[PDB]
RNA sequence: GAUAACCGCUGAAACAUCUAAGCGGGAAGCCUGCUUCGAGAUGAGUGUUCCCACCGGGUAAGGCUCCCAGUA
RNA sequence: UUUGGCACCUCGUCGGCUCGUCGCAUCCUGGGGCUGGAGUCGGUCCCAAGGGUUGGGCUGUUCGCCCAUUAAAGCGGUACGCGAGCUGGGUUUAGAACGUCGUGAGACAGUUCGGUCCCUAUCCGCUGCGCGCGCAGGAACAUUGAGAAGGGCUGUCCCUA
RNA sequence: UCGAGAGGGAAACAGCCCAGAGCAUCGACUAAGGCCCCUAAGCGUACGCUAAGUGGGAAAGGAGCCGACAAUGUA
């Protein structure tokens, strides 16, 4: 499958606030 | 003015005509600016529209 | 209705002879002992219950709100609680104890437990659909789920359609098994049949809700 | 019991009665039974 | 000059207990619509609750003319297929009028984010008795006008 | 309504109390009431009178005095309705308040008395249903009826007594 | 428990009428009853017990993180 | 839901499998009226969509015929449901042959043998699982139930006889 | 009339009803269409009809009614 539409800021950066990495 | 009217006893629908029928006429801006605040000046506008209107409403002109 | 209950533990099954030498596979349940904690009312907090506490735990791993729950009954603190609904509640009395044999030979019971876990399970082992055959040229979809809607119309995969998710490890109840004997001594209960959950789960036992 | 759009006497003992706003023949003879609808 | 929008503290809010006893649903509901929306004094405003809390006790004995007890429906659809409910008002009047008077009160309201606001200050019971005694409500009768 | 007009009589020992719409008639075998549809009116001269002359008002009209006339005969003399058995075998005894029947069937059929219907057994082929109010003691009737309808091809089975039954030819 | 077709009691409008006021019976169907989820039911509920009235911060009851594991 | 007419939107047809979902014009099961219904079984009609509705031979086949059963082997809509789910047997490419047509290149709702079925799911949707916050003191435990999902199939023998 | 036509009404709905937008206006009167609530204005006054939610779809025909009857969910 591919993208439809180009991704909105906003839904873009909902998402990479999930990558983040833990406080050791 | 509907709603200040009606709590005077008077619908809008007759408190307007009996106000052209005093040759009072004021706009609706300014009428409905005196309901708010000067509840007196309003409730003594009424008075004039409900003694300008007929006896009876309904019968024919 | 009136409802008699008490929580266990399945041990294991093994196998009897009955005296018309007919094989019973009985399931054996450690059922017992245990206490009543709480009779909740109609007025009080709505409905009838009664809360029995069946289980061992030293007082030290018991924290201060239910050791304070445990004193008000004046019971050692027990480490499962529950509430059977029944509709003579008023009858229990704070401590009172439930022994194993609450049940006797003969009648039939509704035992209920967490199932077994099954992990994610796949589309054929949650559902018993079916594959699309190993050979003739199947295109690596010998176990797929198949179609999930029609066309334009509705556009959308009707809700509740049935999945591949998290199988088991959800409660169970298995209906009108039969305590065939219930040994007294040791406080147990020989169930024919299958009850649910793996070795060492907390089995409850609880008269027969249907046929009565 | 027949269901007809069409329901006429058949003989003078049938009785044209209206039932739960629909009309219904009675008669003796069982076979002269008749609803509307 | 500008024609006066109400701030947050012109609005003082009434408590109107409409006793519903054989009074006909449709003008229940009207009425306590009316009330609830504020458009009834002359702070109203289009996009502010002004509206008055609107008790109702005996909510169980709202008339219904003609047929309706026993052929007007309330349909209820979940989701799923064939998951569409229906209740006649025989039964629906008969175990949960609150249910209904409420449901009827909630068409005769915007379906904005703002009618919900307005649709919380309605209290609606079955018997005589009312709790909401330490508001000290104020009976409302319905009346017509000239 | 040429019923309605007619004017009630109310036989000596027969107390009737009028309470607005609500009529209890107190007679030797018991007391009945009834609340009466708007918007007839009764008066004692007992003669029922109607407003207006409206459709729904004549229909009433009528029903109204036929309830009450019934009453009165009620619970001066009352109502008895008798059931006649014919068939091969079937009989029906009285046990106590309530009646066994056998209409041919696998099981004994239990008949209950409702609260003030009695039951009377002449004969293991004949009974009565009495009681005080009419529609209840046709209520009874029917239902006792209704065990068993009678064939149309022996005419086997409880019918009402000199119920003229239509038998068919059996081909 | 209420109902469909249907079967009736009483009964007029006008003797008859299961109906126009009323009262019953009557389906694997409808609501319950059985199983499971279920107060994000933002209308966010209820119960028993515990902590105790400190100075942005330290804490009580009680948690979380970490480690050994499975009944996961 | 057929064979058609219009040419208004847009320059892989079918069949099978998998998975559904809905309508009732009901095949079974449930209730009933009438019967040219003695009984068993039927015919017709009325109510009824909860569940159920088998396996094979022939053909690509839908269809259809047949075999053995079954309480029954229902009719339809959903892009004649469903190929970003599978097959690819017929059908709409290129090879070759037969019949017929054509002077010939070739053609035929004639036939015959063979003949590449791509995609890492962004959005909605659906199936499961978490994180955050809310629910005006903070917590542990157990629960009411507004609502929702699941299940609703049926046969043979004995007694009554 | 649209095409090349804005604005109001018919729930939405180029072609239907009203009406032809130079620009501003927190004044007034009206057109089609409406005046129980959503939503501006009548729970208008008076007489009469309808009992079918007819109004809020339909025929031959039968005695406002029946005739009336498809598929995602009231529709």
């Amino acid at each position: 499958a591919v993208p439809k539409r180009k991704m909105s800021r906003s839904n873009t950066r909902h998402r990479r606030s999930q990558w983040k990495a833990a406080v050791p | 003015i509907n709603a200040a009217a009606r709590a005077n006893g008077i619908t809008y629908n007759r408190f307007i005509q009996g106000l052209k029928a005093a040759n009072v006429e004021v706009d609706r801006k300014i009428l409905a600016e005196l309901a708010v605040n000067d509840a007196n000046a309003f409730a003594a506008l009424v008075e004039v529209a409900q003694k300008a209107l007929p006896s009876d409403v309904n019968a024919p002109k | 209705k009136n409802i008699k209950g008490v929580l266990g533990e399945k041990l294991g099954m093994t196998q009897v002879w009955d005296e018309n030498n007919r094989v019973v596979p009985v399931t054996v349940v450690k059922a017992g002992p245990c206490v009543v904690t709480q009779v909740r009312s109609n007025d009080t907090d709505g409905y009838e219950s009664v809360q029995i506490a069946f289980g061992e735990i030293d007082p030290r791993k018991v924290n201060k709100p239910l050791k304070g729950h445990f004193a008000k009954a004046d019971v050692t603190p027990r480490r499962h609680l529950v509430e059977i609904r029944t509709a003579d509640a008023s009858e229990y009395t704070l401590g009172q104890e439930i022994t194993a044999a609450v049940f006797e030979a003969g009648v039939k019971v509704d035992v209920t437990g967490k199932s077994k876990g099954k992990g994610f399970a796949g589309v054929m082992k949650r559902h018993n659909f079916r594959g699309l055959g190993a050979g003739h040229g199947t295109q690596r979809k010998h176990r797929s789920p198949g179609s999930i809607g029609g066309c334009a119309t509705p556009g959308r995969v009707f809700k509740g359609l049935r999945m591949a998710g998290r199988m088991g490890n959800e409660r169970v109840t298995t209906q009108n098994l039969t305590v065939h004997a219930v040994d007294a001594e040791k406080g147990l209960l020989l169930i024919k049949g299958a009850v649910p959950g793996p070795n060492g789960g907390l089995v409850l036992v609880r008269t027969a809700a249907k046929g009565a | 019991m027949k269901v007809k759009p069409s329901v006429k006497k058949i003989c003078d003992k049938c009785k044209v009665i209206r039932r739960h706003g629909r009309v219904m023949v009675i008669c003796d003879n069982l076979r002269h039974k008749q609803r509307q609808g | 000059m500008r024609t006066y929008s109400p701030k947050p503290g012109d609005v003082t809010r009434q408590w109107h207990v409409i006793d519903a006893q054989d009074v006909v649903l449709g003008r229940l509901a009207t009425t306590a619509a009316t009330l609830l929306r504020g458009k009834h004094k002359p702070i109203y405003a289009p996009h502010v609750d002004a509206g008055d809390f609107v008790i109702i006790i005996n909510a169980d004995k709202v008339h219904l003319s003609g047929n309706k007890r026993t052929q007007k429906m309330a349909y209820r659809h979940s989701g799923y297929p064939g998951g569409l409910r229906s209740v006649r008002y025989d039964d629906l009047l008969a175990n949960n009028p609150e249910k209904a008077v409420e449901k009827a009160v909630k068409g005769m309201l915007p379906k904005n984010s703002l009618g919900r606001q307005m649709l919380s200050k309605l209290k609606v019971y079955a018997g005589e008795n009312h709790p909401h005694a330490a508001q000290q409500p104020v009976p409302f009768e319905i009346t017509q006008v000239a | 309504s040429r019923i309605g007009k007619l004017p009630i009589t109310v036989p000596a020992g027969v107390d009737v109390t009028i309470d607005g719409r609500t009529v209890e008639v107190k007679g030797p075998k018991g007391t009945l009431t009834h609340t009466v549809a708007a918007p007839i009116e009764i008066v004692k001269g007992l003669n029922v009178t109607r407003p207006n002359d409206e459709r729904q008002n004549k229909a009433l009209h009528g029903l109204s005095r036929t309830l009450v006339a019934n009453m009165i005969t009620g619970v001066t003399q009352g109502y008895t309705k008798a059931l006649e058995i014919s068939g091969v075998g079937y009989r029906v005894a009285a046990k106590g308040s309530n009646l066994e029947f056998q209409l041919g069937y696998s099981h004994p059929i239990l008949v209950e008395a409702p609260e003030g219907i009695s039951f009377k057994v002449e004969s293991p082929t004949k009974f009565s249903v009495e009681g005080i109010d009419k529609q209840k003691v046709g209520e009874v009737a029917a239902n006792i009826r209704k065990l068993r309808k009678p064939d149309p091809y022996k005419a086997k089975g409880v019918k009402y007594a000199g119920e003229v039954i239509r038998r068919k030819v059996g081909k």
